[PDB]
């Protein structure tokens, strides 16, 4: 099922740039596939894989990466599908949310990492656009998020509006092996501004 | 499954008749809750002389065990206007002050801030000097006397002056190209401006700053932190109250 | 020509919440258009359209094992001051107000494996001498039978039953407007599994939402922490 | 040549999409900017007795490092009305003054000015004398007491009284037939009139004159002088501000 | 009959910019008709309809000589606090305000003799690690080729590119709303002349105007000189 975070994406150009805006078509900002990590039996509720978008993986976003890299500002949404590979004998559940302006990260800024959420946060993470990933019912979460930020566009080098939080609510039990967490990310309605110099 | 009541079948639930309205959810309205004076901050007056620093009006990242602190932390982006009430409470003998004018200057988001005493008033030998930026001019200067004052205060409304269309209460990124631990959840200008309280009192007392946020708009709800500790399993917290068994 | 005016005694006082504005000193500022998604205007809406997980012994769930029966697996007294409602959005939002009205919606999500099954009996017990200790006792009350393996999730509404139109948010020693009873969950059957060595227990996550008739009134200031 | 974008041909420039309005240029409006109180001047009170001189209200040729000073020097001819705020700030012990009446007299452009104490008030032996031109009459006299005063001020509006249809802020010629270095950028009556502050305080304190210029009209723009020094080549000036990296 | 009135606490205070007038004491003065040409009502109009010359090393122009190439002839960071914008009308008008929005229009006027010719490449470089040092580097950016001898004057618009709706007039250590990048001018070719002994160098005057979308808000008081 598709969950729209706050609203559907738009292709409107930034109100605050009087310079040419380049609309990256789908064949240019393609789609990228990552393995987020492995969910083990030892990890406990509250543990979360924090995936700011993108910033530590921008370098692995091929085409999109090349274009973004050469320009100063970017406005764009994302289409993400988080999956899990578990058997029908595995028990457990995650909550995967899309958080605007997520922060905690002890300035390991814009790096995909793992942390232990503080209770009132894991209890209430459902207050943000999300989907539960119960191991007895489903294996995927699909979230589509619009561009969001204090201004009409940003510099992805200094700001990551959206960050995906995959959080353990019910620990993994059942067969001894781990459950790999997987994620596909596709930039959506990307618009780019002001070309930067040649890299000499 | 089966849905409604009294057969006790698996998945079946009994009938519930929802209650009628009464209060109309008026009190849980965002802008209603914020349009009132809150005692946020308390601050010291600067002497008329010297090179004072301005105090930035930023009630956003608070930890204060007060209702405005958590409430302002319930959303990701915020927009509202502002009203202030500045009061002045003696911390010494009220008879120390025979006149006690207090100059208040408010500065919009982005205003230049270096001041040094520069405006001289002259009278019968002795003279008085006030700051370059305390003088009445382009931005609002308010002058109130504390001495016989029936309320030793002042108050006025000011608008949202930031350059951002919305103030980020939380920001996953840096407000400056140099990524210093400092500029982290930052973004310049995510506030209401700054004030400068200046007076021959300065010692003798302090202020009391209250903010009122008319026209508040909140965006993207966030988790609300607890306020009290967790009671024991299967119990209830028990607080002193108006009601309580005598 | 000068107008005869009489100064009220409460004259030069402060009064923090006056329904009126102060004088403006920095006019004519047109503010930039703030597009931005997800604006909310009333906290009750986000409380109703959203769920939080309870705090059962510090975890967001209770467990059923292959050894269970009788005793209650989950028990919480119906009061926003209850412990298991601690980390929730609805409980936390409530501390800003003095009184509440309406129902709470609880939904249990069984996260035990697909090879696992169990049945629960969830009861709403009204105020009474002392809370039932076994399910045969509670089953006389309003209850529902949840057979997992029919639906993995189950919603139960704790009703509002009181002679008063609103009850207190801040509870204390039991009064007639303090507590509304108890919510309990029992195991109708213990957890069964395809192999007890692989799956011996299953966890039921419990989440709360404000009911459709839920409301909060009287904003209040925060008291000393406790 | 070629005009718009991306072929890189000689004379060709790339596309620019102009920004939408927001603020509507309201703040750069001449009369809006001038209709506010400015702390221009500070002045001494004259004793009730003697032959005092009147102070001319001429804020035009200023060098003051203040926003009204440069701003008034941005046009060649000016017209506006006037509002005043006169305050009084002690420079001694506030208990020196037990009554402290202050007589203010405003004079239209062209008014005669010689005064000497001439109006006697009598009471129980002792008597008090005030100036010939301080008495209430043809032109406005304002009388305020400084003693218990909650604001030790007064204020009123006055119109443009000059005989010139417009005040020349700059004048390439002489205001008198005798061409004395003195009457050079001159022209008689290029001002708002004059005031006379008179009081038994006089020592004990001074005033604070604020001008407000409602209905301002400016003619023929002129160059605007810098305000700050020139930074080094290819650099930027860096000022303390609200925003600034913490 | 006397009206019940309550005195607000901010009662006898001053507040300099109140949106209201004082009491008039010298009524009925009809003012003479003021014909007089050239009245202006908004400073932004004179800023847009007028140009000033920049201050490049204290002169209103940069030079090209018969020996030039690579290096930038003119470089200024896009901020109203920039040095080369120093003596200008737009920069000076700006000090009265806290924030600005919009573009700046620069026009270069080649004043080298008619027997002289050269070509320039003018680029707008967005915020970056460090500013290009040669033209082959900058030419990747927004740029225009000015061949003198086609038009002796050339207008270039420095755009507004920022996530914020307004930027700061008063700059400081680089922030996200302080600086918008750099404006550079390079010599695509060195000055050629009919006789290098007679004309060895030519000067390009550089003037600035407020762009069509330029605006200024928030009047501010002057701080200590620096």
């Amino acid at each position: 099922g598709t969950t729209y975070c706050y609203s559907k994406p738009d292709g409107r150009p930034p109100s605050t740039v009087s310079d040419p805006v380049t609309r990256l078509g789908p064949t240019l900002s393609r789609h990228y596939t990552f393995k987020v990590g492995e969910w083990p039996h030892s990890q406990s509720h509250g543990h979360a894989w924090i995936c700011p978008l993108p910033s530590d993986k921008l370098k692995k976003m091929g085409s999109f990466h090349e274009v973004v890299k050469a320009h100063h500002l970017v406005k764009n949404g994302w289409d993400v599908v988080v999956q899990v590979n578990a058997s029908f004998a595995h028990s457990g559940a995650l909550c995967v949310a899309a958080v605007p302006e997520y922060e905690h990260t002890h300035e390991k800024a814009l790096k995909w990492s793992e942390l232990e959420e503080p209770a009132y946060t894991y209890q209430q993470l459902s207050v943000f656009p999300h989907q539960l990933l119960n191991l007895r019912t489903n294996s995927s979460v699909h979230l589509v998020m619009p561009y969001i930020g204090p201004g009409p566009t940003t510099n992805l080098t200094l700001h990551n509006p959206w960050t995906i939080v995959i959080l353990i609510l019910s620990e993994l039990t059942g067969p001894g092996q781990t459950v790999p967490v997987t994620m596909s990310v596709a930039p959506i309605d990307a618009m780019v501004n002001g070309p930067l110099p040649n890299p000499e | 499954v089966t849905n409604v009541g009294e057969d006790g079948e698996p998945g079946e639930t009994e009938p519930r008749h929802a209650l009628s309205p009464v209060d109309m959810h008026v009190h849980t309205d965002v802008s209603f809750l914020l349009d009132r004076f809150f005692d946020v901050e308390t601050l010291e007056l600067s002497n008329l002389t010297g090179s004072p620093a301005t105090h930035v009006l930023d009630p956003f990242g608070s930890t204060a065990q007060l209702a405005w602190a958590r409430l302002l932390n319930t959303c990701t982006y915020f927009f509202s206007d502002l009203e202030l009430s500045i009061q002045f409470k003696f911390t010494t003998t009220p008879s120390s002050v025979g006149e006690g004018f207090v100059w208040v200057k408010w500065f919009p988001v982005g205003a230049p801030t270096k001041t040094t005493d520069a405006w001289q008033l002259e009278g019968g030998g002795n003279s008085v000097r006030i700051q370059q930026l305390a003088v009445a001019g382009m931005s609002p200067t308010v002058v109130f006397k504390i001495a016989g004052s029936r309320s030793q205060a002042c108050g006025f409304s000011v608008p949202y002056t930031s350059m951002w269309r919305v103030v980020p209460v939380f920001y996953n990124g840096w407000g400056a190209p140099t990524k210093e631990k400092a500029t982290y959840n930052w973004l310049p200008g995510a506030h209401f401006g700054s004030i400068l309280l200046t007076s021959d009192a300065h010692d003798k007392g302090g202020c009391y700053l209250r903010y009122r946020f008319p026209r508040a708009n909140m965006y993207c709800p966030r988790p609300i932190p607890p306020a009290f500790t967790r009671p024991a399993d299967k119990t209830r917290h028990k607080f002193p109250t108006n009601i309580n068994k005598q | 020509a000068p107008i005869r005016v009489v100064s009220v005694p409460e004259s030069d006082s402060f009064m923090s919440s006056v329904p009126d504005n102060s004088t403006p000193l920095y006019p004519k500022v047109v503010v930039p258009p703030r597009q931005v998604p997800g604006r909310f205007t009333n906290f009750i809406d986000v409380a109703k359209q959203t769920y939080s997980f309870c705090s059962i012994s510090g975890k967001p769930y209770f467990e059923v094992t292959n050894t269970s029966g009788d005793e209650p697996l989950f028990q919480m007294d119906v009061s926003l001051s209850a412990a298991e409602l601690h980390g929730t959005y609805v409980a936390s939002l409530s501390s800003f107000f003095a009184q509440y009205r309406g129902s709470l919606n609880f939904n249990f999500i069984f996260t035990g494996a697909a090879a696992t099954k169990a049945k629960f009996l969830v009861a709403f017990v009204p105020p009474h001498s002392a809370a039932p200790k076994t399910r045969d006792e509670a089953m006389a009350c309003i209850h529902a039978v949840w057979d997992v393996g029919l639906n993995s999730a189950f919603s139960f509404n704790v009703p509002y039953s009181s002679p008063a139109d609103f009850m207190a948010v801040y509870s204390a020693e039991a009064t007639v407007v303090n507590v509304s009873g108890w919510l309990q969950v029992y195991a109708l059957t213990a957890l069964t599994s395809t192999d007890i060595a692989v799956n011996s227990k299953g966890r039921v996550l419990v989440a709360v939402s404000a009911g459709p008739d839920f409301s909060l009134r009287h904003p209040v200031d925060l008291p000393d922490k406790q």
